[PDB]
């Protein structure tokens, strides 16, 4: 039911055995990391500090990619979620420490490791570091950097309120089966000898979400976590070929418009979020830039039945202008 | 309650733009009179107040938005709203009781925050860019919410903000 087939498993094994370049600033080598090695060494070194880890999973695009290549969401970034009840004792700091002392071991031979502090490793290879312990949320993040665009994010999550956006980013694929396979057998993976791997979805049933990813169907639940980007995210799927399922998008397609106007009330604000969204998602793709603004145009027009035009007319015009300025260039 | 964000992936003009953002904040407040670059502020907050928690909702939301994928050039624009929107808790808190201290006052405050942030009750709100050179060796944007020991020397009040400008 949830078990990946030989194709899906092959896709998973490929991206977790890729060697990813992790570039460093200044007088530091480039780091060559295999995602499966990161999962092993981190989990072992964490265990040596008596810090427990429930499981390790894959998230977002890479998960959607292994389940369906043709979805087009693409495998661009690797996101590894370490599920660990990090309750007390400043365990969030020892996690920060363990990751940094794993980065030390992955260094190429020929580095005088004695001059390398944890802080110098941080300033060398780390791109982002986030820690959040507010209300129901307890989670940490260490984003490793790569000059070529790829982003190897290491997430340590005790508890997180909303773990998805739409149905096609909701899949999470456990990796413990795959890692145990590599230790147990010297024989390589075949169509008959491959591990049993279970896909899960943070939004309802895996079978429901898998059929949406396969038929290209835009679906979502709990829209109370919507944002101004929710409207933009909605169009990004729609222009890639995704379609809604015709089930009460009535309040939803108004909420995204309603929440995007609230989040971006100024005309200047809207033009900056739109111009930024175009280049940060469709660089060089001026055919997809145009077709995006056209899909965003029609969505805002037909969905926003809002009687007031102060937000509608001015918003609708910013889309028309940018569609033309993109076209005429 | 703890919220801590660090980013070492800023561009030279991303830093340079935020420094201008922080500088107007310095000019708008009353000014008090009685290598590395560091600029920012340290705002004291009280979490039992509506204002205290209403700020956190915006601070927590800004950090969440900073956690997005291609969200890097937007840092300068997202900060423009964050700290200059007086129609919002954080932009309003920085227009009231913002004070500019000379560097002889600011360095002790920076250094204690750097200590309190490294090793695992007063809720402090900080936003701190920093440059290490001539050339530019590293640019860092740190910003977070912490509960710790006294960084203020009894000289700061609740919802009083202190400016940092080190050169």
């Amino acid at each position: 039911p949830n078990v990946l087939n030989w194709e899906q498993v092959q896709r998973l094994d490929g991206i977790l055995s890729e060697t990813i370049p992790i570039h460093g600033r200044g007088n530091f080598p480039t780091l060559e990391l295999q995602p499966s090695l990161i999962v092993k060494v981190v989990r072992r070194r964490l265990a040596e500090k008596r810090i427990g880890v429930r499981d390790v999973r894959l998230n977002g695009s890479a998960a959607s990619h292994v389940l369906h290549q043709d979805s087009g969401l693409g495998y661009k970034d690797l996101d590894l979620i370490f599920c660990a009840d990090l309750r007390g004792e400043g365990e969030f700091q020892t996690v920060k420490d363990v990751v940094l002392d794993c980065l030390l071991d992955f260094l190429p031979e020929g580095v005088n490791k004695e001059k390398i502090t944890p802080l110098t490793l941080k300033e060398a290879y780390v791109q982002k570091m986030v820690k959040v312990c507010n209300d129901s949320d307890r989670w940490s993040l260490i984003s490793l950097s790569n000059n070529s665009g790829k982003n190897v994010e290491l997430k340590f999550v005790d508890s997180l309120r909303r773990q998805f956006e739409f149905s096609v980013d909701s899949f999470q694929i456990k990796l413990d089966s795959l890692l145990l396979f590599y230790e147990c057998s010297e024989n390589p993976m075949t169509e008959t000898f491959h591990p049993t791997i279970i896909g899960e979805s943070v939004y309802g049933d895996f079978q429901e979400a898998f059929d949406h990813l396969c038929n290209k169907i835009i679906a979502t639940r709990n829209p109370e976590e919507i944002r101004g980007g929710g409207l933009l995210k909605y169009c990004n799927l729609l222009v890639r070929g995704f379609r809604p399922a015709s089930d009460e998008i009535k309040t939803l397609q108004r909420y995204m418009c309603s929440r995007f106007f609230i989040d971006f009330s100024d005309i200047g604000e809207q033009q900056r979020k739109l111009e930024s969204y175009l280049q940060n998602h469709f660089v060089g793709l001026e055919d997809r830039k145009y077709e995006y603004l056209m899909t965003l145009h029609g969505v805002v027009n037909e969905s926003t039945v809002c009687l007031m035009g102060h937000e509608r007319r001015q918003t609708l015009n910013l889309i028309t202008m940018l569609a033309i300025r993109v076209l005429a260039d | 309650v703890n919220i801590e964000f660090e980013a070492y992936s800023l561009s030279d003009n991303d830093y340079d733009g935020i420094k201008k953002l922080l500088q107007q904040l310095f000019l708008k407040a009353p000014v008090n009179t009685a290598d590395v670059e560091v600029f920012g502020f340290i705002s004291l907050l009280n979490l039992t107040e509506r204002k205290g928690t209403q700020c956190v909702e915006q601070i927590q939301e800004l950090v969440l938005r900073f956690c997005e994928k291609n969200c890097e050039k937007s840092m300068v624009e997202q900060l423009d709203k964050f700290l200059n929107d007086t129609t919002k808790p954080v932009g309003l808190l920085l227009s009231e009781r913002f004070i500019n201290v000379p560097p002889q006052i600011a360095l002790p405050m920076y250094q204690q925050l750097q200590k309190e942030l490294a090793g695992a009750g007063k809720c402090y709100f900080y936003l701190l860019i920093s440059k290490t050179f001539q050339v530019t060796a590293l640019v860092s944007l740190k910003a977070g919410l912490i509960q710790s020991r006294s960084t203020l020397s009894d000289f700061q009040g609740t919802f009083m903000t202190v400016g940092i400008a080190l050169s």
